[PDB]
């Protein structure tokens, strides 16, 4: 659906449904993507959903692969309402950067053979520099719990007990993994992006995107693996 | 380990309070020799000026192992306070035994636990033998009378 | 508040509520003025 | 999306069906149902 | 009345006594309409004269001047009281008529004919008569198609009813061209009683109210003359019990049905139950919290979009299990509400972020006492909030208070029918009074093993 | 519909708050209230 | 003891729920619902109450020592707040963070001004009035409202300091927390 | 016996057993005081413990449970203990978010 | 997933319809009593 | 208060009401 | 073993509960 | 590699392995490789 008749239902309509989950297509386009008139513009409405959600483990022989997922938790992972500003040149340099909306999803995904693999689906503070065809860029990746979060035993960052309460006598240079350290230091991801059936009349432009970044080391007890996202993104230029 | 001694960034002798039987965790906090509370390992770690890191009490010893060895920066004053709250601080093999981490109990909490245990169970076997030994007619039988 | 020539029958008012709570009562001293026959 | 869902929970469904072949079971089982007690009912 | 010795039941079951005798029978029943008509006109008057104006009509502990109130009697625009009047008048002419009913009542219990049939034939009727009980039954059906159809009236051509969902929050709104479609007025009444539905709590309009009462009357003056007519079916004797006792426990647990249904109806319905009038709804000041915190802080200056929780979820924004945008706290529940002040707010897709930072109104602000005190929280004795509040304000929501009765009397009743259809069972069985002791069924089976 | 509420329902004749059974109960409850869900809370007043 | 009648047909003495209090050279009317603590978190608190149910809800003021004659002296009244952002309490959490949500980067805890005054009340010294809300990443109470009334008459700065969280703010307790802010009088 | 598949078939045997159960518990839960008399007390699970602190994701209802006790312990001790004379500040006191 | 949905409402209409025609298949006359 | 003192009045004169017919009916013959 | 263990009790006990349903001693003496 | 199944003492782990499970309910593989999805046949399954 278009954004043209996405803003023609109603909310009891889109309720439910599914709809409210997904980015505006462009129909009336173009798929020539270098027609674009340059400038300096100042996107809205930046939509990004994701398609796949695949999954980086390293095995312990040597060699690189990805996995296919099932999704745990239900259709929270899209990107709505960002905004930001793309200097776009007659040859086609961008200066795509997001700046505020909904940057972020925490998204909960399984492993094949049942292991929860919980990440932060982030495109907040992303540049991307390169043409129409292809850009990326680097994005900032929060932690996935603040530091007021507590573990089920009590124990924190910011606030908690850090120290095993349950226990008097268990406090040495072993915990210091789950205790000591509480690490809620940010990561950064890289996202590729492409734009394809660019809209003149509007200003509409809704390419693919492939984004890869690090997911939730809990609270720094083990490294986090690689997450690859690929899907739709919207987005109006005015 | 010997005796944890606390002092102030100023200077006075801090103490801390001693966890009560009740409490299978208590707080860590270390009050004044007059009964004021002037720092403590916090939960919220945000707010007022208790928390050890900007007091800055200092814990000295004076024993066995550490005898002059003084602690004022990291958080091993948190970690000396902590164990100071449980009494003495002793140094202990956790690994011969492979131990646990909880406290366990004395043979005396075991005898005498067993034998009030025991005590109300012989009650009740005591109360059952008299009323059998009083009642002995009717628990054999009346014979229609 | 009730209007100003019904104000002085508020008083009464406030009692009347409790009158259904009285009924089921009054029957209870109905059945032992007819000594529960 | 990364998966196909029934997006059926909600948005007021008649006794829950979001398809026609949902209530055609449902009259075809309540129909059979309904006519092995006709042909069978007072006892005989 | 009687003794036990010749009806056979003690004074505890007393009106069992007057099971049979249909005048004694008339005279309680009418007996207890005065009662019931005394309670709305005694609490009415009660309510009218413990009534503040300057406050709204829920922090008083009034609950049936709401009642009133909804249908427009003296309601301003905003939800402002106006004028007790109507609500004077309709407490006394409850009184008037309730001295009548109970006049009438105690005359038929006390001199009145003991048996109807050996004097007024038309009145006359034994339980097994079923032409007659469907002819009694089609008369109340009339009568209520007729009470459903006077609320239509009002609602159609006496300018009444009040609209939350009249712009700028409320009014006493007129109704025209109700919904009476029948695929909307029985898709109300066949859909999935949970969370995202709500089977007969969902009524988000006066239209479709107004278009199922106009279905409710018409089809209770239908049926009505169809049992005036007819004669139960072979079908329907075989499957029924026909007893004065067993026609008591059908009415029973239709009546537990009707009592769970208003207590849904209380905690949940914000429509035929407004806020102004009722208070907040469960769903309300959780979603009141969350919105008013989300525009408190987003005045400081934090964005509240790109803002994550303590689990990274969101503080004030988050997404619902569709991917609708709802409100990011604990209120995820909750995010099925719909309220007058949240939807011209709220766009196809969620909240209409452009809307909470631009387009936000100053009386959907002002409508913080939704959140402030008033959440359907507060305790038997009254006192404020949660269980660990302090006596501070006297307050307890009518919702709550006319919930949590109507739960406790229907499942009551739903206990009474089951007393009442196990009895009539065996009394039309013929072992009510126990095992005939000499032919006992057990002794004529084979054993288990 | 909740319990009874006697918090601070005894007060003397200058106002101060005398403590009783009911508000240990209270201090007890309240103990309770900050553990439960110490992660699903994001506003104060806790309403759903 | 002594033998007293009980009272009957005697009426209620005290209604408006605020007690005076007289110290060195200040008075104020403290809550009555609220007791005395000895919790000095500042060194230079020299009397405490706080609130019996909650103890967020307290309040202190401090005898500091000082050598501006007047508090005009100290600045501005922002200069002033500038000078007393040590009694709000230092976060003891110095990891990395950008996941608190509505903070600046690395931060946990936040303070926004709501209100700066010079009021005034019998001789003409003047009176520095401040209310701050404090919100801190966890959320509690919804945050703090820190009202501060400070002033100077001989040589000691004398600041009031109520607190009430947000929660109890928003029930009600703003009446009593504003009567100690009008009461606080330097004599 | 065919409601619930087992059924009492002597009056002495019913009636024995309507005393022998609430006797019975009563007795136990005796023993059980006895046992917390001398602080003797169920209070933990060495496994579940040991596991949750060395898993920052592994929680059950009875870590709940062992929280919530703990903040009846903190929160109601000061006003429970007068000759403790706890003055604990409220910063050192647990918490959850929000509340 | 859709034919799960199918299954269930099947068997939920079949012990349904059993329910409703077995109570109407004379149910007041399964006594002993004479009556 | 004297509307206290009516609320009284009115309270004794609706409780005292239906015990003084249930007597009255006693001495004055019977049929209850 | 630790879930084994709990598992092999539980199963246990349903087994007894239904041996005491199914194949218990037929009642005598009403 | 290191601590290999003959190295534990493991007895009836070989001859399930020899004729084809080697993922178990717990994630894991004798052979070090990322677990697939098991089915119902892993050693837990199997033994169940
Ligand atoms: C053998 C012999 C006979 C024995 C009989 C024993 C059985 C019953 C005895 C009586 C039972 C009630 C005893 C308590 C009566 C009472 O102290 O009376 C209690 C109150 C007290 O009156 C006033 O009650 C007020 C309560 O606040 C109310 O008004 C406030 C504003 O003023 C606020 O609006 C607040 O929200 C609202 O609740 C204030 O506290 C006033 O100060 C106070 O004077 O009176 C009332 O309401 C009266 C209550 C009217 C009936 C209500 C029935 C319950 C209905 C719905 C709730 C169901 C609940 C089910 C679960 C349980
Ligand atoms: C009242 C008498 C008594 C007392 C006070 C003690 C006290 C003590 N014994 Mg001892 N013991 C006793 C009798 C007693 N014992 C007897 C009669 C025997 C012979 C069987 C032993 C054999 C024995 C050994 C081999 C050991 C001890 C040890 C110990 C010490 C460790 C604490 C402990 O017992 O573990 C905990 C006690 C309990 C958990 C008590 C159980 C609580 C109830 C009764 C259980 C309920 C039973 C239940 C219905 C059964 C179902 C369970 C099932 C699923 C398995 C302690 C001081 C240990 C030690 O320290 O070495 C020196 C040691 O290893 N005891
Ligand atoms: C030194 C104390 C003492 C002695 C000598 C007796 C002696 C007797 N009791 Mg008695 N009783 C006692 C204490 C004692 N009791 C106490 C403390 C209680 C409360 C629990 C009871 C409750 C009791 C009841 C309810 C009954 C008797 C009965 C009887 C009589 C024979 C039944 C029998 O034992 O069969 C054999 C008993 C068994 C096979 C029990 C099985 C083993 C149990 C379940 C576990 C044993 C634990 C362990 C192996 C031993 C350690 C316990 C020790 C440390 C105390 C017998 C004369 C019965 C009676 O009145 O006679 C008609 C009867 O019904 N007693
Ligand atoms: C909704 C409440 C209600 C109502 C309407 C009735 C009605 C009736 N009951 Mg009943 N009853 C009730 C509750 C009620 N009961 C309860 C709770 C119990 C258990 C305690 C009983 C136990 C009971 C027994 C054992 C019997 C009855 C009987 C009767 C019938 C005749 C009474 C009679 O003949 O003696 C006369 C009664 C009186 C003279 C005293 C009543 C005084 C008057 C009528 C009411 C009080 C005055 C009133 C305010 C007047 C209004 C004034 C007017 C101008 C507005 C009658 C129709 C009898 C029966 O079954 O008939 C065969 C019978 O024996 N009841
Ligand atoms: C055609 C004959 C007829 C009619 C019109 C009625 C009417 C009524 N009966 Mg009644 N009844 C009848 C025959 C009839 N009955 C017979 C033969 C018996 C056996 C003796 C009974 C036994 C009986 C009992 C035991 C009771 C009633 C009660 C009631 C009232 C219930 C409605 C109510 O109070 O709620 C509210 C009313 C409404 C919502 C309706 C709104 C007002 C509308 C606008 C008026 C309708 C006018 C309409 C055009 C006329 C109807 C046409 C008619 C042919 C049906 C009602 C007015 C109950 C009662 O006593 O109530 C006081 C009750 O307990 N009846
Ligand atoms: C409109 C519904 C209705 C009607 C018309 C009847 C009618 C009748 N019932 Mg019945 N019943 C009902 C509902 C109803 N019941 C419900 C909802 C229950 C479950 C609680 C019962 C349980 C019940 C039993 C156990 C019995 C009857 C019996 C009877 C018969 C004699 C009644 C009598 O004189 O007792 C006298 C009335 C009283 C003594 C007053 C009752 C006092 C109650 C128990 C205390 C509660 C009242 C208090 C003010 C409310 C507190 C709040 C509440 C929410 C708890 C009579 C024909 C008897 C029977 O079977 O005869 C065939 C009998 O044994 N009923
Ligand atoms: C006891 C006291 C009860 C008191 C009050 C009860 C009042 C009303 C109860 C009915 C309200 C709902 C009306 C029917 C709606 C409906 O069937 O929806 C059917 C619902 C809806 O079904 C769901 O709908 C969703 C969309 O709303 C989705 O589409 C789901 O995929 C779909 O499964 O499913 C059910 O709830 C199953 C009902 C099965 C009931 C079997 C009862 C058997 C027992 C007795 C039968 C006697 C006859
Ligand atoms: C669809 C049907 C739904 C019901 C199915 C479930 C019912 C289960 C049957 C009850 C248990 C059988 C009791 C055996 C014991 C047994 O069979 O004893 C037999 C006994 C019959 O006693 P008699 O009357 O024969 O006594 C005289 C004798 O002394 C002489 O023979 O039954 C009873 O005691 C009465 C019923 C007590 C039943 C108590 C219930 C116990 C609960 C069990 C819970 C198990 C743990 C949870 C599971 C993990
Ligand atoms: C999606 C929309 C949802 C809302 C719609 C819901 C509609 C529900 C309509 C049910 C009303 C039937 C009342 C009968 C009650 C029992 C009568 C009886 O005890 O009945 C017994 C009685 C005894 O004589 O007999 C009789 O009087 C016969 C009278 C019974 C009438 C029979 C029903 C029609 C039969 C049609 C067969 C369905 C056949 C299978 C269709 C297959 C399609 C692929
Ligand atoms: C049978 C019986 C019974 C029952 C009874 C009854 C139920 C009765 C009743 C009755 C009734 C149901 C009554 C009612 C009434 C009413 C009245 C009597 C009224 C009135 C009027 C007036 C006078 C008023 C006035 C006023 C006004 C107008 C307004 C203002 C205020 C005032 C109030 C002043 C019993 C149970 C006992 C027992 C058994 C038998
Ligand atoms: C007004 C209104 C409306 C409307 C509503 C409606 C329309 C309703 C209805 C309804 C209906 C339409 C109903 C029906 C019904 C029926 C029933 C409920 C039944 C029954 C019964 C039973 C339960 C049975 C039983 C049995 C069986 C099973 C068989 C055999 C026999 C016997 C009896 C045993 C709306 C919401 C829109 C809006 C608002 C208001
Ligand atoms: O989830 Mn269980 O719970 Ca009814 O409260 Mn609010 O939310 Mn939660 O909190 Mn407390
Ligand atoms: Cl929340
Ligand atoms: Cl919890
Ligand atoms: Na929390």
């Amino acid at each position: 659906l278009t954004y043209d008749e996405l803003q023609g239902l109603t909310y009891l309509q889109v309720k439910g449904t599914g709809i409210a989950n997904t980015c505006p297509v462009v129909e009336q386009g173009t798929s020539n993507v270098r027609e674009l008139k340059p400038g300096d513009y100042k996107l809205e409405k930046f939509c990004m959903e994701p398609t796949s959600f695949t999954v980086k483990e390293e095995d312990a022989k040597g060699r690189e692969e990805f996995v296919k997922t099932k999704l745990l938790t239900r259709l929270t992972y899209g990107l709505d309402g960002m905004n930001g500003s793309m200097k776009i040149n007659n040859d086609g340099s961008v200066e795509f950067r997001e700046d505020e909306g909904l940057d972020y999803a925490a998204t909960t995904v399984k492993l094949p053979g049942g292991e929860y693999v919980p990440f932060l689906f982030t495109i907040k503070e992303f540049d991307g520099k390169g043409t129409l065809d292809s850009f990326s860029g680097d994005f900032l990746v929060p932690s996935y719990r603040g530091s007021t979060f507590l573990d089920p035993k009590g124990r924190g960052g910011a606030t908690g007990y850090d120290n095993a309460i349950a226990l008097p006598a268990k406090a040495d240079a072993d915990e210091i993994q789950r205790l000591n350290n509480k690490s809620y230091t940010p990561g950064k991801g890289s996202a590729v992006f492409s734009v394809a059936k660019v809209d003149t009349e509007t200003g509409e432009i809704a390419g693919v995107f492939e984004s890869i970044q690090p997911s939730d080391t809990e609270m720094g007890a083990h490294p986090a693996k690689d997450i690859k996202i690929t899907g739709l993104w919207y987005g109006q230029l005015t | 380990l010997g005796h944890a001694s606390f002092k102030d960034q100023e200077g006075r002798e801090l103490f801390v309070r001693r966890m009560p039987t009740f409490f299978e965790t208590f707080p860590v906090v270390l009050i004044d020799k007059d009964g004021v509370v002037r720092a403590d390992v916090p939960f919220r770690k945000a707010e007022s000026k208790y928390s050890i890191e900007q007091v800055g009490v200092s814990v000295t010893f004076y024993g066995g192992e550490l005898n002059g060895l003084t602690f004022t920066d990291p958080s091993t004053v948190k970690k000396y306070a902590r164990k100071a709250q449980l009494g003495e601080i002793f140094e202990f093999d956790r690994s011969t035994l492979q131990s646990d981490g909880v406290f366990r109990s004395s043979p005396r909490g075991w005898f005498t636990f067993g034998h009030l245990s025991f005590a109300l169970l012989f009650f009740f076997g005591h109360i059952w033998h008299g009323s059998r030994t009083i009642f002995r007619d009717v628990f054999a039988g009346i014979d229609e009378d | 508040k009730l209007p100003e020539a019904y104000a002085p029958f508020s008083p009464i008012v406030d009692v009347l509520p409790i009158i259904p709570v009285l009924f089921i009562l009054l029957a209870f001293v109905w059945q032992a003025s007819v000594s529960f026959r | 999306l990364v998966d196909d869902r029934m997006n059926g929970d909600g948005t007021g469904l008649p006794f829950g069906v979001n398809d026609g072949i949902l209530g055609w079971v449902i009259a075809g089982t309540l129909g059979t149902i309904w006519a092995i007690y006709f042909v069978s009912q007072k006892d005989l | 009345g009687r003794d036990q010795e010749t009806t056979g039941f003690a004074w505890w079951a007393g009106n069992a006594r007057l099971i049979n005798l249909s005048g004694k029978l008339l005279g309680a029943h009418v007996a207890h309409a005065g009662l019931i008509v005394f309670w709305a006109g005694a609490m009415n008057l009660f309510e009218v004269s413990h009534f503040v104006p300057e406050k709204p009509m829920y922090e008083q502990g009034l609950i049936l001047l709401p009642h009133i109130a909804t249908l427009g009697y003296g309601v301003g625009p905003g939800g402002e009281v106006l004028d007790t009047f109507p609500y004077f008048v309709s407490g006394v002419l409850h009184l008037i008529s309730s001295a009548v009913l109970g006049f009438g009542g105690v005359y038929h219990s006390l001199i009145g004919p003991e048996t109807l049939e050996e004097s007024y034939p038309f009145f006359g009727y034994v339980w097994k008569d079923k032409n007659k009980m469907t002819n009694i039954l089609g008369y109340h059906l009339i009568i209520l198609g007729c009470g459903a159809w006077l609320l239509v009236l009002k609602a159609l051509y006496f300018g009444g009813v009040y609209d939350t969902w009249a712009p700028g929050g409320g009014d006493v709104r007129i109704i025209s061209n109700p919904t009476t479609n029948a695929a909307i007025i029985f898709g109300y009444i066949v859909k999935s009683p949970f969370g995202g539905d709500g089977w007969i709590v969902s009524v988000d309009n006066l239209e479709d109210i107004i278009g199922g009462h106009i279905w409710i009357g018409t089809l209770c003056i239908l049926g009505g003359i169809w049992h005036i007519y007819t004669t139960p079916w072979p079908w329907a004797r075989r499957a029924f019990v026909w007893s004065g006792e067993a026609y008591l426990s059908y009415s029973l647990a239709a009546v537990s049905l009707m009592g769970f249904t208003a207590c849904c109806f209380a905690w949940f319905n914000n429509t035929a139950y407004p806020s102004e009038f009722y208070g907040p709804t469960g769903p309300e000041a959780s979603q009141a919290q969350a919105f008013t915190f989300l525009v408190r802080d987003q005045r400081l200056g934090a964005n509240v979009a790109s803002a994550q929780g303590p689990t990274g979820l969101g503080k004030y924004l988050m997404r619902s299990p569709t991917g609708e945008i709802i409100f990011g706290g604990e209120t995820m529940r909750f995010w099925d509400f719909r309220g007058p002040w949240v939807e011209p707010l709220r766009g196809p897709s969620g909240l209409d972020l452009v809307k909470l930072k631009n387009d936000i109104q100053p009386w959907q602000e002002r409508r913080a006492a939704e959140y402030m005190t008033h959440a359907p929280l507060g305790s038997l004795n009254s006192v404020g909030g949660v269980a660990t509040e302090i006596n501070a304000v006297n307050f307890v929501s009518p919702r709550s208070w006319l919930a949590t009765s109507h739960f406790c009397l229907g499942f009551f009743f739903f206990v009474g029918h089951l007393w009442h259809a196990g009895r009539a069972r065996a009394a039309a069985a013929g072992f009510e009074k126990g095992i005939d002791r000499v032919d006992e069924p057990v002794l004529s089976m084979r054993p288990l093993d | 519909l909740n319990g009874f509420n006697f918090n601070q329902s005894v007060v003397d004749s200058n106002g101060r708050v005398l403590n009783t059974w009911a508000d240990i109960i209270n201090r007890a409850n309240l103990g309770m209230e900050v553990m439960h869900e110490r992660n699903a809370h994001n506003f104060p007043l806790d309403l759903a | 003891a002594y033998g007293e009648g009980a009272n009957v047909f005697g009426r209620v003495t005290n209604k408006s729920g605020f007690v005076p209090y007289a110290g060195d050279s200040f008075a104020l009317l403290l809550p009555s619902k609220w007791n005395p603590s000895d919790e000095k978190e500042v060194d230079s608190i020299v009397l405490r109450y706080a609130d019996n149910f909650d103890a967020v809800n307290n309040v202190y003021v401090i005898a500091q020592d000082t050598d501006k004659s007047s508090i005009q002296d100290y600045g501005s009244p922002e200069e002033f707040i500038s000078q007393f952002g040590y009694l709000l309490g230092r976060q003891a959490w110095a990891g990395q963070t950008v996941s608190e949500g509505g903070f600046d980067a690395n931060k946990v805890s936040s303070a926004a001004l709501l209100g700066v005054a010079t009021e005034k009340d019998k001789k003409g010294k003047t009176y520095y009035k401040f209310e701050i809300l404090s919100r801190t990443a966890d959320g509690n109470e919804g945050g703090r409202h820190q009202l501060v009334k400070a002033t100077v008459s001989n040589g000691k700065l004398y600041l009031l300091k109520v607190q009430a969280g947000d929660k109890r703010w928003f029930k009600g307790t703003d009446k009593e927390c504003l009567g100690v802010l009008d009461s606080f009088t330097v004599v | 016996s065919q409601i619930f598949g087992v059924a009492f078939s002597n009056k002495r045997w019913l009636h024995f057993f309507m005393l022998f159960v609430p006797v019975t518990g009563l007795w136990m839960s005796a023993l059980g005081v006895v046992g917390l008399a001398l602080n003797l007390r169920a209070y933990d699970f060495v496994s579940q413990e040991i596991r949750a602190a060395e898993d920052p994701e592994f929680e059950t209802f009875y870590t709940k449970n062992i929280l919530l006790n703990e903040g009846i312990r903190a929160w109601m001790a000061a006003q429970d203990q007068p000759h403790e004379k706890l003055t604990l500040p409220e910063e050192v006191l647990p918490r959850g978010n929000a509340l | 997933m859709l034919t799960l949905k199918i299954f269930v409402y099947t068997v939920v209409t079949f012990f349904v319809g059993l329910f409703i025609f077995g109570f109407l298949s004379n149910d007041p006359s399964r006594n002993p009593g004479k009556g | 208060s004297l509307t206290l003192i009516l609320q009284l009045v009115a309270l004794f004169a609706v409780v005292a009401a239906g015990p003084l017919v249930v007597v009255l009916l006693s001495v004055r013959g019977g049929n209850l | 073993m630790e879930a084994l263990v709990y598992t092999f009790l539980l199963i246990g006990t349903l087994g007894i509960i239904f041996f005491s349903i199914f194949f218990r001693e037929p009642p005598r003496i009403a | 590699v290191l601590n290999p199944m003959w190295r534990q003492g493991m007895f009836v782990l070989p001859f399930l392995t020899r004729l084809g499970v080697t993922q178990s309910w717990g994630g894991w593989t004798i052979s070090g490789e990322t677990s697939s999805n098991p089915g119902i046949w892993s050693y837990e399954g199997a033994a169940a």
